[PDB]
This record gives C-alpha cells, structure tokens and sequence, in this order.
C-alpha cells in the first residue's frame, strides 16, 4: 500500500536562526507529494532498504512502535545501530548485536 | 565570531539548538549569551550619512552638518546644542531654522533648503515654490493684454564631447 | 569635505563626505563558563593506539586546550590544518570536536 | 493561439463619397510617465568592508573605485530632483481656483485639491498614491527635495492656471477667461467651429464628468493601473535586493562572512581571501552602478517626455497627432503619482458618421468654386458646405467659397449654384 | 555661470581622465603600482602574477571609463538630437510647440556656436500689460447667435467690441468679424447687442 506524503518531511537544514526570509538550500529532503509505503501492525515487520536516508512517520495512541534497527545484515557480522525508546529512556547502541530471526520485544 | 555593534534585548524565541541569527545579507543578526541563556540582538552601532552644507570658501568657513535619516538623539568638535533642526531628511546641526521661506539655494531634502544669509550665518528653511497669486476668475471677465514685450532668452545645449582616445596597450602595459 | 573632494577649496553646495558611526568604548568577551582541561594528554601520550582499519574516535566536551605547546613541539612530525590556520587557534572558541 | 492583429474593417472608399461625423464624444485618457526613481546611495566602504579595519586597509589599494561610485550615485540622485523640477516646476507662480466652481458645468471637484483634507491632494491623486508600493548595511535612500505635498501643490497650481487662464499662464501672465470660452478656443484649435461647443455645452460637460467618473472607477477597481510606475519601483527594489544578496556569495572565498575569515585565517591567506571578496563585491557595486546609470538615463528620457507633455499639453494645446492621446487634443490635466506623473488627456473623438456624396469644387458661371473651410457634400438633392470634423450643413454662398480657375481644369467638378447674399 | 551646462561637461570629461590617470597609482593587490619596480625585482613565476593583478585592475578601470563614456555619450547624443530638432523647428522655421523655444509665444531663433555646444537666442512675444474687460460667448442681433471669427467680445462698460486674443485692439462688431450659428435660446451667457452691417 502507498499514500501521499503531501508536504511532510521538512526539517531545519542547520542550526542557524533565520526570520522573515526565503532561503534556498539543497539537501536530502522528502520529495513533496511523493508516494510513501503504508505498513500495518494488526492481526508484519519486514526489513526495508535505507538507501541514502529514510523518512519515517508513525501514528500512536499506546506507544506500539518502540525502536529501530539500522544495518546491512543484522546478524552480528557487522555493526548495526539500535535505537530503543522504553517508556522514558531513549537508548542508542552500535554494538554487534546477535538478533533473532524475527526480532521483537515482549510485554 | 567577532564584530562591532550594539547589543540589545530581543523578543526572538530562539530554539535550544540555535545559537546565531542572520539577516538577509547573511550577516550576524543576534547571539545567545554563552553565560546567561538570553537572546540579544546585534544592531550595528547606529550610523548614517554625514553631509556638509557649506557656502564656498571664498565666502565663509562655517558649515552645517546633516546626519541622514536619524533622530536628534544618538548624536570631537561639533556638539549637539545651539541650533538643532529635525527634518524629514535627518538631523541638521549648525544651521539656524528660519520661519521665512525663500527660493531653494543649497538643497537639503524633504522640502528643506539651506543658504548663507543674515552677522552672516547658514540658515535652513522650507523652500518656497513661488509667490502666491490667485486668479480673479469669473464667468464674465477676460483679461486681454494692451501692450507687449519682445524678449530674447538664451538656451544652451551641449552638442559634442571631447573626442578622447585611449591607447589600451600603452595604458595597461606601457 | 576637503579630504573627500581632494581640494583645499570647497564650492558652495551640499556634499556627502562621511558616515557617522558611534565608536565602541569597551570590548565584550563572552565564552562558556567552564574551567576544565582537555584529555589531550591521555589521547596523544596514550599507551596503545588502535589499528587504522579499526580507527578509534574520542569525542571531547567542556574543556579548554592550548594548541600552541603542540605546534611548538618538535615531537610532532606533521602538523597540518585545513580550513583553519594552526597559528590562530586560541581565538575561535571551537564548537564540535572529534579526535 | 495565433494572436489577432485587430478586427478586420474595410473602408468603403470611392472617388465621390466622404464620411463626416454627425456626432462626437469627449474622451479622457490616462497616460502615465515615470519622472523620478528612488534616490539610492551606497556607502561603498561600509558595504565592502563593514566594520573591518584590515579589509578597509586592503580596500585602500583600489584607489578611487569607491569615491567614483559615490560620485556616480550622487549625480543620479541630483538628476532625479532635476527631473522632478523639469516636469512639475514649470510655472513661476502658484495660482489657486476661487471658491466658485461654476466652470460652465464642468465638474473639477475630483481633480482639484479637497480643502477639507489637510494636504492639498485631489481624490484621483489619493487613488494614485494608494496603488504604488540594507537598512543597517551601507545602502541608504535619500529623500526627494520636493515632498509629495509640494508636488501636489505644483500640480494644483498648474491645474488652477489651466482652468482659469487657459494657455496664457504658461506663455506669460495668467489672463482669466471663462472656462467655456477656453473650450471654445480649444475647439477652434482642432478645426471644429466654436459654436458646436456652445450648442452642446451641457452635453460636453456631462461627457467630461462621466469620463472623470469612469477614470475614478477604473483606478479604484483595476489593480493593474500604474503598471509603468510600479514596474520602476519593482526594478529599483529588485536591484537593491540583488545587491544585498550578493553579500552572501563566496566569489571563491571560503566564506562570504568577512568576520569568519578574519577569525580563522593567518594574514598571508586571510589577505588573499579578503582580496577575493573585495574584488567580488566591488564588481557587484560596479554592476549595480552601471545598471542604475542606464536606468537613470531611461528615467531622464521619460522625464523629458513628461516635461514636454506638461509644457505642450497642459500649458498649451498640442497639434501633434497622438502625442496627447488618441483623438483631437483639447486639454490635459496633470496629477502627481509616486515617482511619476499622470496626464488626463481630454480629446475630441468623432462618434457617428454618414456617407455623403462629395465633389472637389462646384461650377456656377464657369468659375471653379472651392471651400474656404470644410468640404462640399450632397444628400442627394442639395449641395452644402460643412466643416470637416462635424456634420453641420450650410448654404453655399460667396462667404463660404472662393473662385480659382475654370470648369475645364478640375477633375470631378460638379455643376450647382452658389447663393449670393 | 551662464554657460555652466557646457563647462560642467568639459569638467566631467577632464575629471574622468584625471580619475583614469589616478587609477595608475593603485596597487590592486600588487606589491607596487610601478610596473618597472615589479619587473626589476621578481622572477617570472611571481612577476607574471603581480602583472596579471595589475592588468586585471587597469583593464577593469578602462572598462569602467569606457562604460561611463558610452553613457555620457548617449546623453550628449540625446542633447545633440534635441539641439538639431531646435535648429530645424526653431531657427529654420517657427515653433508652435509651447515652451519648446523659450517662454512666451515663439517668433524666431538665432544660432550661436559655443565650445562643444550651441546657444540659441529665442525671440518671443510676451504680453506685458492687461485690463479687466467684461466678456460674453456670443451676441444676439435678430435672435441669431453671433460668434467671433477670431478673437473675443469685450466690453469696457458701455460698448461691445471684438478684439484679437493676444493684443487689445477693439474693433466695431460687423458681419466681417462675426458669423451666425444657431439662436439665442441655446448659448449660455449670450448677451444682447448690435452688429453693424457695412
Ligand atoms: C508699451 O511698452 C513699451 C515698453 O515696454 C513702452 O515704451 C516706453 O514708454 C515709456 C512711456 O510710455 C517711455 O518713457 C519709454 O522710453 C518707452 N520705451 C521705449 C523703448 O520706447 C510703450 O510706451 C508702451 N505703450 C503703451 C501704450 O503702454
Ligand atoms: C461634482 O462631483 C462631485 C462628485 O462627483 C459631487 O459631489 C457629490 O454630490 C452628491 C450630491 O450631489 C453627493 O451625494 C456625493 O456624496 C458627493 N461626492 C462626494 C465625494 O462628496 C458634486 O456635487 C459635483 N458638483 C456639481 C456642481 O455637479
Ligand atoms: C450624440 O451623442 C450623445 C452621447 O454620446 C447623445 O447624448 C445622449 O442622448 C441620449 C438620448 O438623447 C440620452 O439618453 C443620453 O443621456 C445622452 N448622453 C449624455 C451624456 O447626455 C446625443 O443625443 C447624440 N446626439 C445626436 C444628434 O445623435
Ligand atoms: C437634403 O437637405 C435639404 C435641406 O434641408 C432638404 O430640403 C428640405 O427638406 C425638408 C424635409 O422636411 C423640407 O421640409 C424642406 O422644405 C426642404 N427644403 C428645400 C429647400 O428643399 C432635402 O429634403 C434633403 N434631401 C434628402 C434626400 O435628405
Ligand atoms: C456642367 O455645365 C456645363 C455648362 O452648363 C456643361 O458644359 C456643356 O457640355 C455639353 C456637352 O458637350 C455641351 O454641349 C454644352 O455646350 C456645354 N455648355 C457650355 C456652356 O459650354 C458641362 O458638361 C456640365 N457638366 C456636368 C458634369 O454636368
Ligand atoms: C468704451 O469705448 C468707446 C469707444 O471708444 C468709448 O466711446 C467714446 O468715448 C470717448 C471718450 O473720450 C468719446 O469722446 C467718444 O465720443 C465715444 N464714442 C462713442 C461712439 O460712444 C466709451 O466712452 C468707452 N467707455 C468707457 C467707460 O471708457
Ligand atoms: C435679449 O433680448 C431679447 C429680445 O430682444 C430678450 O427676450 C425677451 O425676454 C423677455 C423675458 O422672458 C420676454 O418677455 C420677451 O418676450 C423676450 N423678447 C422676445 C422678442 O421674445 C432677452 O431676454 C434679452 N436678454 C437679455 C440678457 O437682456
Ligand atoms: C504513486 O503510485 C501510483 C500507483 O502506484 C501512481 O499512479 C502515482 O503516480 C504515484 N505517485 C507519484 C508521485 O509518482
Ligand atoms: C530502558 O532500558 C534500559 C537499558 O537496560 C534501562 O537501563 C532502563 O531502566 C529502562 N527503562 C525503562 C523505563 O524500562
Ligand atoms: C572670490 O570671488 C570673487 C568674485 O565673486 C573673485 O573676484 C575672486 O577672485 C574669488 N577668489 C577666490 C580665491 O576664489
Ligand atoms: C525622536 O525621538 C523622540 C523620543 O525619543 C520622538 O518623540 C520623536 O518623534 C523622534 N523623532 C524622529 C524624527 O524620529
Ligand atoms: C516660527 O513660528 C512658530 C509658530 O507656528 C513659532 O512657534 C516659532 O517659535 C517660530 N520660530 C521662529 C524662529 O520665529
Ligand atoms: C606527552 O609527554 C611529553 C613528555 O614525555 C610532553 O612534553 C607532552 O606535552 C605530552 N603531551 C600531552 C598532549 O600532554
Ligand atoms: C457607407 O457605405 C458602406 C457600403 O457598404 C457601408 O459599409 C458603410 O458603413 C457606410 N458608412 C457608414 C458611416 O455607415
Ligand atoms: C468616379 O468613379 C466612377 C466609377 O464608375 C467613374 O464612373 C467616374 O467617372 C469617376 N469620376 C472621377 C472624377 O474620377
Ligand atoms: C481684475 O480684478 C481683480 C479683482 O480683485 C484685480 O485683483 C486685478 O488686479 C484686476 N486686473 C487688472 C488688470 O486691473
Ligand atoms: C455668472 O455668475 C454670476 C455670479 O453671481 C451669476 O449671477 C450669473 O448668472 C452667471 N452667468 C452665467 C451666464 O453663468
């Protein structure tokens, strides 16, 4: 499934304050009105390409989505960034983690 | 980051990660004080053009100073007293303000002109546009000249300019 | 006006000759209120370094360093900087640092 | 699509048919001319080397490059006030219309300054001012010598002179004349006998008032009215905005910010990078000044045209075709506008025509009779002589025609009789 | 100062040349403004660089001079075209264009040469003295409205006369001064008088 990204995906290109100005800058942005793949978590957690950068979006009411894994093989053979947000603690690690065939966290 | 300017208070709500602001010209607009987390605007040390209104040195060495597009507030020798005249062109110091209008002599701007008059000094005034002369208009009255004058006027127009020629090779690499 | 027109005689009229700018009275020097030292001692004079393929990265934070005793040191066979002069270094309060 | 070049309209030409208008319309058109442009001034030293002693010392190696650009911009600013003076300050006095505005039925309340309002400005001028729309960075704007109020006073004096004295106030002293008689002269000046004005004085006055009302409506509704002055303002704003933006360019330097170079590079390299920025910014200033000089020459030419129209259109009556609007020029009225002038041209335009049979001359006793003024027309039974620009048939008499030559010479001469009073 | 319009032009050209000459003293980043002092001191690998800087600066100065001269020449060309128009329609003819050939009603013009320019002596007719006369757009005789062929009707308080617009010269109102058009019930402000029939 795909949907329309419309005008989402705009971020501050740097940490310089600007006001009342139209500034033209070239960077890695999400193209306007592009197609974004819609994934479901009901009743499906595949591995997606990262390419040159990924735009991510989520809608929450009970904090179902709790982390991200980035890498190439995700099998302890290379370094893979692991980000987990558990209640109030954001944890970032770059260890050579040995991941399960289908990584998940239980309640 | 170095520079010269007046540091003033601001109402610009900088984000926690933003440290410097910039203007249209990409110059620094404001900074966050590294010791106290407040945002201070940087306004270049107030400035403006300085023009000298003077009669020729064959007449007098007294001058008036026009500070362009400034208030008579922020303003070695020339002080900020005596005759200070605020105009829409700026703050004029050294010229005496005269209520009487005259024909413009040394133009200042925004309707204000200056001249050297009376013991003599530089005066500033609102320039006259001409004498006021109403027309005795009515629906049954016409004025017809009974006499005339033949006048000769002089109109001078440039036709040519000096036919210069530049040896570019000898000039650059003589 | 005389200097602007490069003449000791000024004709009657109005000339734009200069620009009024208030001059500074004192300098204002602002840096983060931190009085700590850098771990450069244990980074340069470390007992053992890492292999080039496993190059080690050491972030630094909240410290002050004097690269003049390093530039003046014959121990360092190579000291070359890009985008910033190695001499003028104790002026610009550095931002990010990764050794 | 392929653009049309206008409607196709054949002319019913023949060797013995003339179309003479039987009715006319008084039209008012709006011609907008730039007179002046923003009196910009550039502090070349602060622009290139703002608050930098080292940069200024390096700039000193370029000699007079700075002061000659200040000189060029000063010359431009001065000639802008010369342009304003040439366009508006053409009257030696400052006349003022009397309270009685009974100008033969012509309503001028929408062009003469409203007494109630503080500044002497007409309703139309108020409409015009509402249509035309770096601070700490060297670039400054000088005020004009003549304020908008003073320009309004000059236009009021010129309008009052034109209304109360016709063209006499321009040549010499203002000689009062009833406005209807002024219009009688204006009609005689275009080949329309003055009796047409007096017979149609109420109709002409109503047509003029309606034309003024339409001008007010057009200027109060259409937003693309002052497209010639707004374009000039936009060009000057764009030039200044481009000049300001040019400060952000590197021109080959590591950074456009002079302070960031000074705090990072040793003199042997900082001087080179600053030399690159100075060269780039000086080239930018020279480009700006050259563009301003060319635009100023265009503005001066436009101002000279505006002054020519003021003198030969408002102060007099123009015989130059389409110089003062389409049609036969009667009069013009000046109005001020931001950095420009608006002329309201009142012209005579033929409205309705009939096909009449004509002849170059009429034979009576063998002599060839030619009209002193007008042409011969026939409605099919009788020949008449009438003025060229308005159908008004008159009996052919010895006071309308003159004799020259004989009937055997003129090609197309017709036989008729000439009445002898 | 009467000839300032031409003297300023001369001064501008002299000033431009003086500025160009002064431009030879600028370094433009070179070690010296004197080309011979660079040539006698530096080897080609550095002398060529210093000379390149001086050439760039002097060529930019020449281009600035030439551009200013082209703009000034265009202004002079427009002025010359105006002068030729004045010669043709002012000296060679008689101008009906208001204030084109001086203030007043143009009669004639006389050319005079001047250094790098032309001076026109414009001889014009200017009304000098005026009187307040009562006027009327038309005169009734037998119910017809009589209008002047040229000039206007005036009254000195007792008699109506017709006179040329630009000079008071009252004449008896006759059928050779007026013409008949329409009737008395149309013209607003028409007055009663008599028209003499020779
Ligand atoms: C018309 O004006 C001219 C001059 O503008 C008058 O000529 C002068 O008249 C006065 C007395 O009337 C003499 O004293 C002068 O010597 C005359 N000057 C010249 C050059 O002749 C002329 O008199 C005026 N005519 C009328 C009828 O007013
Ligand atoms: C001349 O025109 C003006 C405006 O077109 C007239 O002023 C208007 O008069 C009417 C009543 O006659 C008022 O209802 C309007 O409000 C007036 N306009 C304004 C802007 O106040 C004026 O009366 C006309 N004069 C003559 C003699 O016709
Ligand atoms: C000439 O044209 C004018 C208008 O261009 C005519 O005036 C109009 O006449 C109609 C009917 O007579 C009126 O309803 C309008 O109000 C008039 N207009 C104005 C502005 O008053 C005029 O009648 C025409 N005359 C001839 C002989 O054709
Ligand atoms: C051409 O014009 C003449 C002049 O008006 C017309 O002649 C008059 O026409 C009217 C029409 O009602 C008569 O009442 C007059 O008695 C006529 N007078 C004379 C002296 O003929 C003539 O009719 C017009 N012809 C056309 C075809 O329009
Ligand atoms: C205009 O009138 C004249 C004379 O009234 C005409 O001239 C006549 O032409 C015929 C034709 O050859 C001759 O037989 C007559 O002898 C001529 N008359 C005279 C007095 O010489 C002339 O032809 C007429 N033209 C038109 C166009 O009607
Ligand atoms: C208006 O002008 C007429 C024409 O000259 C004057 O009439 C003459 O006035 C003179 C005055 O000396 C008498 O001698 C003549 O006899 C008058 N002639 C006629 C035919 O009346 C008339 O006096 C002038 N009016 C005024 C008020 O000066
Ligand atoms: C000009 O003269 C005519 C007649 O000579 C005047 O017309 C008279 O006007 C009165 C007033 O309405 C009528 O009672 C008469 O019957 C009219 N006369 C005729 C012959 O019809 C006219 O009023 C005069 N105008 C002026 C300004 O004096
Ligand atoms: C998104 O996908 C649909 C069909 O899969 C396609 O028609 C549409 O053009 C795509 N959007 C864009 C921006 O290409
Ligand atoms: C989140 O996980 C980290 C890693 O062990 C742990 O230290 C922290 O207490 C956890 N927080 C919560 C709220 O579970
Ligand atoms: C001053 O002006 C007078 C005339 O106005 C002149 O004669 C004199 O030579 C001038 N002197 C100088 C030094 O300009
Ligand atoms: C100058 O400042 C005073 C108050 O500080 C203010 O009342 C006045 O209007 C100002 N004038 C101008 C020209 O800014
Ligand atoms: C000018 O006139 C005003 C009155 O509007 C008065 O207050 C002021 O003091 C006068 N100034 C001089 C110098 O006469
Ligand atoms: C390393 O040790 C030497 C002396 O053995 C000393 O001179 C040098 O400054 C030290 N380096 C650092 C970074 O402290
Ligand atoms: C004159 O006749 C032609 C014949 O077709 C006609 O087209 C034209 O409209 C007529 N002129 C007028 C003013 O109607
Ligand atoms: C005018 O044209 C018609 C066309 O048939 C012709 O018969 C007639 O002779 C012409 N008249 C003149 C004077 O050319
Ligand atoms: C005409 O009358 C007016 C009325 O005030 C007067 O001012 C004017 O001077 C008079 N003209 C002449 C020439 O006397
Ligand atoms: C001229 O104006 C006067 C002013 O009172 C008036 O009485 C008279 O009727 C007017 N006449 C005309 C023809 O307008």
């Amino acid at each position: 499934a795909y949907t329309n990204s419309f005008t989402r995906g705009v971020y501050y290109p740097d940490k310089v304050f600007r006001s009342s100005v139209l500034h033209s800058t070239q960077d890695l942005f999400l193209p306007f009105f592009s197609n974004v793949t819609w994934f479901h978590a009901i009743h499906d957690n595949p591995v997606l390409p990262f390419n040159d950068g990924v735009y991510f979006a989520s809608t929450e009411k009970s904090n179902i989505i709790r982390g991200w894994i980035f890498g190439t093989t995700l099998d302890s053979k290379t370094q893979s960034l692991l980000i987990v947000n558990n209640a109030t603690n954001v944890v970032i690690k770059v260890c050579e983690f040995q991941f399960c065939n289908d990584p998940f966290l239980g309640v | 980051l170095t520079g010269t300017g007046v540091l003033t208070e601001s109402n610009k709500k900088f984000l926690p990660f933003q440290q410097f602001g910039r203007d249209i010209a990409d110059t620094t607009d404001a900074v966050r004080d590294p010791q106290t987390l407040e945002i201070l605007d940087i306004t270049p040390c107030s400035f403006g053009g300085v023009s000298v209104i003077t009669p020729g040195t064959n007449t007098s060495n007294q001058v008036a100073v026009l500070y362009q597009d400034v208030n008579c507030t922020e303003v070695r020798v020339y002080s900020t007293g005596s005759n200070v005249f605020q105009t829409r062109a700026g703050c004029l110091i050294g010229a005496e303000h005269v209520n009487n209008s005259y024909e413009c002599d040394i133009p200042i701007g925004a309707g204000i002109c200056a001249s050297y008059q009376t013991s003599q000094s530089i005066i500033a005034y609102t320039m006259s546009l001409g004498a006021e002369n109403s027309v005795a208009y009515s629906n049954n009255s016409i004025a017809i000249p009974t006499n005339f004058t033949i006048s000769v006027t002089t109109e001078i127009l440039p036709v040519s300019m000096t036919k210069t020629s530049v040896d570019c090779t000898m000039y650059i690499c003589g | 006006t005389k200097c602007t027109l490069k003449s000791f005689t000024v004709e009657k009229g109005i000339y734009q000759t200069s620009n009024f700018r208030v001059q500074p009275t004192e300098s204002i020097v602002r840096f983060p209120n931190i009085t700590n030292l850098c771990p450069f001692g244990e980074v340069f004079n470390a007992t053992r370094f890492a292999s080039v393929y496993a190059w080690n990265r050491k972030r630094i934070s909240n410290c002050v360093a004097d690269y003049s005793v390093l530039y003046n040191s014959a121990s360092f066979s190579t000291f070359k900087c890009y985008g910033v002069s190695p001499t003028k270094l104790n002026d610009l309060c550095f931002t990010n640092v990764y050794a | 699509y392929t653009m049309s070049l206008g409607a196709e309209n054949s002319v019913a030409y023949s060797n013995n048919s003339i179309a003479i208008p039987t009715n006319f319309t008084i039209s008012v058109t709006t011609e907008i001319l730039p007179v002046s442009m923003t009196k910009t001034s550039v502090d070349c030293t602060m622009y290139i080397c703002g608050d930098s002693t080292e940069c200024s010392n390096l700039l000193l190696q370029y000699g007079s490059f700075c002061t000659q650009l200040n000189r060029a911009l000063t010359g431009i600013a001065v000639e802008q006030d010369k342009n304003t003076q040439e366009v508006f300050a053409q009257v030696k006095q400052i006349y003022k219309t009397p309270p009685i505005k009974d100008f033969g039925g012509f309503n001028f309340s929408q062009i003469l300054p409203d007494p109630s309002k503080p500044s002497k400005r007409s309703f139309i001028e108020d409409l015009l001012f509402n249509k035309v729309t770096q601070k700490f960075n060297g670039l400054t704007v000088l005020p004009p010598l003549l304020t908008d109020e003073m320009i309004a006073q000059y236009t009021s004096a010129l309008l009052a002179g034109t209304i109360t004295s016709g063209w006499t106030f321009g040549a010499g002293a203002a000689l009062q004349i009833p406005f209807a008689m002024q219009m009688a002269y204006r009609f005689n000046g275009i080949g329309v006998t003055q009796n047409v004005l007096y017979e149609n004085q109420k109709l002409i006055a109503n047509q003029f008032n309606s034309a003024i009302g339409k001008i007010q409506d057009s200027l109060s509704s259409t937003a693309s009215a002052l497209g010639k002055l707004q374009d000039v303002v936009n060009q000057n704003a764009q030039a200044l905005n481009t000049l300001v933006k040019q400060l952000s360019s590197n021109f080959g330097a590591i950074s456009s910010v002079l302070n960031d170079i000074l705090s990072r590079l040793d003199p042997p390299e900082a001087e080179v990078q600053i030399d690159r920025l100075i060269t780039g910014r000086l080239q930018s200033l020279q480009t700006y000044v050259t563009q301003q000089l060319i635009r100023a020459a265009e503005i001066r030419a436009s101002a000279n045209l505006a002054a020519t129209k003021m003198s030969e259109c408002v102060l007099g009556q123009s015989k130059r075709v389409d110089f003062c609007g389409k049609g036969y020029h009667l009069m013009s009225f000046p109005q001020s506008a931001p950095h420009g002038v608006v002329f309201l041209h009142v012209t005579y335009v033929p409205a309705q025509e009939k096909n009449f049979t004509t002849a170059p001359a009429i034979c009576h006793d063998g002599k060839a009779h030619f009209p002193r003024e007008g042409v011969f027309v026939s409605n099919g039974t009788h020949w008449f002589v009438t003025q060229r620009n308005f159908y008004e048939p008159q009996i052919i008499t010895t006071d309308n025609t003159f004799v020259s030559g004989n009937c055997d010479v003129v090609i197309g001469i017709v036989n008729n009789t000439v009445y002898d009073p």
